């Protein structure tokens, strides 16, 4: 069910689906600028202090 | 002699001023010479005032005070008692301990500027970067599913 | 050896050596020679007890 | 020093002042929490 | 006897040492640690701790 | 051979704009887009509130009678104020209000040279007994400046320092198009600022900053 | 900042199991309230960053400061006094960073391909700077096999014996090498005198390299080489593309059939025990052996179904961290579980 | 957390207390713990989650506590996480924050 | 000079070059410590024998002197 | 806005064709805004002339055997790609290298046409043994950066147009007593014999000044001032 939901991801405000069905996404290195070569798993997690 | 509500105090600042009757034995030769020359034998005290501990600062929130002149319950020989409450707004910092719900704990090594942070295609930067090598060997895959 | 002696004598127990060390560092002089740990005197007195 | 052998950390011949007894005790007892039935 | 008393079974060691009127030579790592003396190892060995240092005459001229 | 590059602006909304830079060297669009985006996110000058002052309170951790939110929650609401100031000096705004009703940014009376760009933002909710009287010192700077302490300045007990977020831009990103005998890259910046300034002004400020910085290279 | 300069401090973390639990460092003033600790000394301290605290002692006397700078300095103690193995060696992240950096991918972009017809090879480069230029453009991959002329690197024993005079070489001498740009950049960290490796850098290989460096080269050379290795390993671990997702944790495809088969064996064992033929302890031992076999079969099936570039397999097999039983437990089957008696 | 002991309409809401008016005519008032120190130094602070005039049922949450958000235990924050090694600043369980 | 790169102020002179001056690391420690407190006695007794830094620890000065072979020692 | 000051630039000269440069102090986060851009500009945006394609007589089809010399065609191309040359003609210009008899051919044995200039005459090319002769054609033209291999007897080579060879940067931290987190940029550059690292750095600076002046032209507005 999680695998299926990873495909139904609604786009953002610009119509782009930022996260693919593997849960990964292409990120850009904010220091150099070149995009990171491989897709990296991104998402939202509950973090405590 | 009490700090004022709302004041900002730092390490070593005085919160409540207190003076204690000074023991005659510990009078240094210089103090003895002065008290014998001028004869100022009036209201002899020493500084035992409350101070702020090391590594502690913040805004003073409230002050509660109980006196013996006013009818309050205090232990034997205690004339006055004053509590001062100090609050601090602690932002997240290096070395502070974060953790998820799956046993994945960690302290904060570096907080990068929002530009140094890797960002998605539309420019949304990530908020926290968890290393990969930690995940598979602890046997908490629930964090990946939660993500 | 000198580190271990400094840790156990002039940093912990020497009552005349710690003040001497502070006085020597304040005036920029060399560190003096350590003395006798006071806890050893306490051990001797407790053995006498 | 000659009968003992080289020093593991330095790789050269063990110096004189070295206290090899405590080093040996530490070396034997440090991976002690790894022995299981 | 000091090392044995600090290690384990202090009461028995102390009784036995008092009966035999034991005099500790006071030359051991733990002994020198307890009494606050330089330990007989490493930089505490006589040949290392009593080294004399002075510049050479050729360098003392310059 | 090298054709002189051009910068052509597109517009999506009043606060968001796409820019197109072309032609560029192959593999050169990513680096330029990043060197622009970093300066856009970090060092764009703007204006924000530095310290506030409420009459009935002497510190941040208390409650104003009648209002619904505590002073700390009120400050967290004021953290969302987008303002623009031409004075470039400490200038004081005022706000008097009495309930019932609700206090918003439109109820604040800004002095000359400054203006609030979202009057509809919620600040506090007042009742019959609620009375809100606030002064807000507004200044102009860049980046993020944490609350200036009352020990650093000659401030007094009533002054409540607040965090200052001087960034006028909201979200910056970029994308490149590579084209492979004649290879070249076309860069597309996407800049969304707050209603304080237009993306044209933000990108112009970043361009001047980077020109001034690279001028020492020659 | 003036009184701190060249005044070493002692860092200790309990439990101090061996003498490396206390080490001397040069303090650098940092912002914050945390003690920044070099990532290589962790193996000596058994220190992770899950909330660990360390203590700092300040030597005062000249003899104590000398003992800190000489006897207890961090860069002086690189080898375990127990087994002589390297402890300041790249540990886990760095490992992957180098394991990805030196492995050769057959058929990558820019890979050397022989000339066919009117098409040249385009697999040779004059200098490694030319390879760096070809890598900045999208043509050359770092993990692709190419042929480069190396002027500032030393060749292996056989290549130096054939092409040059044995024990004779000079900076600027040129030689052809069919390697990856990654292996070139990795050997660029190793000193000039060290022979070229051209091997996939499993953790054991770099352990052997550091053993050789400590056996032959000075201690300070090793202390700088390990820092260069740390930097390269981290930089390339960022771009090694090792993450974790639910799709990267692949369930074995034949798990259902294997479990059905071994549970059928166990059911036959239970049927045999139902008639009283099989002994109780014999039944327990038989079921234990059955489920051990099934666990290992599921592990083998998982090892077969997993690509060799899978991030889990890459992390485990590179020697960075973890073992294969953890992978068998994560995806596949954990197996038998302990009892109160054992 | 602050829970209604009896159904009614909220009569007044302040940062200090919440006064409700039951259906039988009786009043009730709940005072808010504001910036109260805990046994371990954490801050216990309560904030009303209802507005004046709302009709609440018996047992509804009227004000949130320290780690409560509209009625549920909110012990932390939802953060955008990316899982990748980054320049060794997340080496060995260290964490990198934005 | 050798293949080692430039040390960084506290790791110089390299320990591999200083251990060639004495028989053991402990003797080197005592060597440097006695020379250093001798130097500090001079400032309040001979030396420094090399050019001192603008502000330099006397231990580092003694180490540089030992590296320069401008002094003798006897066990 | 605000005012920043004292962002000095200094140089350390290792060799005549290689030097390090230090930009300090830079404001926080600006060490990486300048670092990658300067490197990519030095590498890919500088005008320089180099070899594109060549033709070697004697053997054309084998492409691996050549009489008179021991070097293969691959090593010949390797020696040719490292030849530094500067041309001002926009059109591709052809040069010729001819040398007979046993000996050693250098880059000075080449006859440069009008306009072009070879800067490494002492560079080794090939060695002719007894009864050997070498006659080869070269095509030289201008460009920027680096481009891979793009009539019988003709072979295209890898054109190294960039007058710089190897550029790498690093970022450290030095600041005032209030921040201690400013950035310092260290840029190690190693160039050819065409131009010094100084002129390459100045050219990259001018090209980037023009690039970002394209954006600054949109409006004359406030930004960080300098001293
Ligand atoms: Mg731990």
């Amino acid at each position: 069910e999680l695998q299926g939901l990873l495909s139904c991801t609604l786009p953002n405000r610009d119509g782009d689906v930022l996260v693919d069905a593997d849960g990964k996404a292409m990120l850009f290195d904010g220091r150099s600028g070149e995009p990171f070569p491989y897709p990296v798993t991104v998402g939202y997690m509950y973090i405590m202090k | 002699g009490i700090v004022r509500i709302g004041a900002e105090v730092r390490d070593g600042d005085i919160l409540v001023g207190k003076v204690t009757p000074k023991g005659e034995t510990e009078l240094t030769p210089e103090e003895r010479l002065l008290r014998a020359i001028f004869g100022e034998k009036a209201r002899e005290v020493r500084d035992t005032s409350l101070k702020v501990p090391h590594g502690e600062s913040g805004k003073v929130i409230g002050i509660r005070v109980f006196s013996r002149e006013d009818e309050d319950e205090l232990p034997a020989g205690v004339n006055e008692l004053v509590r001062v409450y100090v609050a601090q707004k602690r932002k997240i910092s290096d070395g502070d301990k974060l953790a998820g719900r799956h046993g994945n704990k960690g302290v904060i090594g570096k907080i990068l500027p929002v530009e140094d942070m890797p960002f998605l295609a539309d420019g949304t930067p990530v908020d926290i970067i968890l290393n990969t090598h930690g995940v598979p060997r602890r046997m908490n895959i629930g964090q990946i599913l939660e993500t | 050896a000198y580190t271990l002696q400094e840790l156990l004598t002039i940093k912990s127990d020497d009552t005349v050596g710690r003040v001497k060390v502070y006085e020597a560092i304040v005036k920029g002089e060399n560190i003096p020679e350590p003395g006798i740990p006071e806890s050893f005197k306490v051990l001797l007195k407790e053995l006498q007890s | 020093a000659t009968c003992y052998g080289r020093s593991m950390a330095t790789g050269k011949l063990v110096d004189i002042g070295e206290a090899v007894g405590i080093v040996a005790a530490q070396s034997i007892g440090e991976p002690g929490t790894q022995l299981t039935m | 006897w000091l090392s044995a008393a600090s290690f384990q079974e202090t009461t028995r060691v102390l009784t036995d040492a008092a009966i035999n009127c034991r005099s500790d030579k006071l030359n051991g790592l733990k002994e020198n640690v307890i009494i606050g003396k330089l330990i007989p190892a490493g930089t505490g060995i006589n040949r290392y701790r009593n080294i004399a240092v002075q510049p050479t005459e050729e360098a003392r001229a310059a | 051979i090298s054709q002189r590059p051009t910068l052509s602006e597109d517009v999506l909304t009043d606060n968001r704009s796409q820019f197109v830079i072309e032609p560029l060297e192959p593999g050169f669009g990513y680096t330029l887009g990043n060197s622009l985006r970093r300066t856009l996110l970090s060092s764009i000058p703007g204006a924000a509130v530095t310290s506030i002052r409420i009459d009935g309170v002497l510190h941040e951790f208390t409650t104003v009678p009648g209002v619904k939110e505590d002073v700390t929650e009120i400050i967290l609401n004021l953290k969302s104020l987008v303002v623009s100031s031409e004075e470039d000096e400490p200038v004081t705004m005022y706000l008097r209000k009495q309930g019932p009703g609700e206090v918003t940014a439109g109820d604040i009376v800004p002095p000359a040279g400054v203006t609030v760009h979202n009057p509809g933002m919620h600040i506090a909710t007042l009742n019959d007994k609620g009375k809100l009287e606030v002064e807000l010192v507004v200044e102009r700077g860049r980046g993020y400046v944490p609350a200036v302490q009352n020990r650093a300045s000659g401030a007094e007990i009533g002054r409540i320092p607040v965090d200052s977020i001087y960034s006028p831009v909201l979200k910056v990103t970029y994308k490149v198009d590579a084209t492979r005998r004649t290879d070249f890259d076309k860069l597309i910046l996407d800049v969304e600022t707050k209603n304080s300034i237009s993306p044209r002004d933000a990108l112009a400020s970043a361009g001047k900053t980077l020109v001034e910085l690279f001028g020492l290279a020659r | 900042e003036e009184v701190i300069a060249e005044h070493p401090v002692l860092l200790n973390r309990a439990p101090t199991l061996h003498r490396l639990g206390i080490q001397a460092f040069e303090p650098m003033l940092v912002e914050g309230k945390a003690i920044q600790l070099h990532p290589l000394v962790c193996e000596a301290f058994n220190a992770d960053f899950d909330g660990d605290q360390m203590a700092v002692h300040l030597p005062l006397s000249a003899e104590a400061q000398a003992e800190a700078r000489i006897l207890m300095l961090s860069s002086n103690n690189i080898l375990s006094p127990a087994s002589g193995r390297p402890l300041a060696m790249p540990r886990l992240d760095m490992v992957t960073g180098l394991y990805y950096l030196t492995t050769e991918v057959p058929g990558d972009t820019g890979e050397y391909q022989p000339a066919s017809g009117d098409h040249p090879e385009t697999g040779v480069y004059s200098s490694p700077a030319e390879a760096i230029m070809a890598a900045d453009r999208g043509v050359l991959s770092v993990r692709a096999k190419i042929k480069v002329r190396l002027t500032q690197l030393r060749p292996p024993v056989e290549i130096e014996a054939e092409l040059f005079g044995h024990s004779g070489w000079q900076p600027g001498d040129a030689w052809m090498a069919e390697t990856t740009l990654g292996r070139v950049m990795f050997n660029e960290l190793l000193p000039l005198g060290y022979p070229f490796v051209n091997k996939q850098m499993h953790k054991k290989v770099q352990a052997a390299i550091i053993n050789d460096l400590a056996e032959r080269y000075p201690m300070i050379v090793v202390a700088q080489t390990v820092d260069k290795l740390k930097d390269a390993g981290f930089y390339w671990a960022t771009r090694s593309g090792v993450t974790v997702s639910m799709a990267d944790v692949l369930v074995p495809p034949r798990k259902k059939e294997i479990l059905d088969h071994y549970e059928e064996r166990a059911d036959k064992v239970e049927k045999q025990f139902q008639r009283g033929a099989l002994n109780h302890d014999e039944r327990n031992e038989a079921l234990v052996e059955i489920w051990k076999e099934a666990t290992d079969e599921v592990g083998q099936a998982l090892r077969e179904h997993y690509p060799d570039d899978n991030p889990i397999i890459t992390i485990v097999d590179s020697g960075a961290t973890g073992n294969f039983t953890q992978t068998r437990t994560l995806a596949g089957m954990k197996g038998l579980v302990t009892n109160p008696k054992g | 957390v602050v829970v209604a002991e009896e159904s009614g309409v909220i009569e007044e809401v302040s940062a200090d207390y919440i006064t409700v008016m039951h259906d039988n005519g009786t009043r009730r008032t709940y005072r808010m713990r504001k910036f109260a120190r805990s046994n371990h130094g954490t801050c216990a602070n309560q904030c009303p989650i209802v507005d004046a005039g709302d009709r609440v049922e018996a047992g509804q949450v009227i004000a949130d506590g320290p780690c409560t958000d509209d009625g549920e235990m909110a012990l932390g924050k939802n953060l955008l996480v990316a899982i990748m090694p980054w320049e060794g600043h997340n080496y060995e369980d260290a964490i990198i924050l934005s | 000079s050798g293949g080692y790169d430039t040390p960084l102020g506290i790791t110089n002179p390299p320990i591999d070059e200083l251990l060639d001056r004495v028989s053991s690391k402990y003797a080197l420690v005592i060597y440097a410590a006695k020379r250093a407190r001798q130097i500090n006695d001079y400032y309040n007794y001979v030396g420094p024998l090399v050019e001192p830094g603008l502000q330099e620890k006397p231990l580092s000065i003694a180490l540089r002197e030992i590296h320069a072979d401008l002094l003798e020692h006897t066990e």
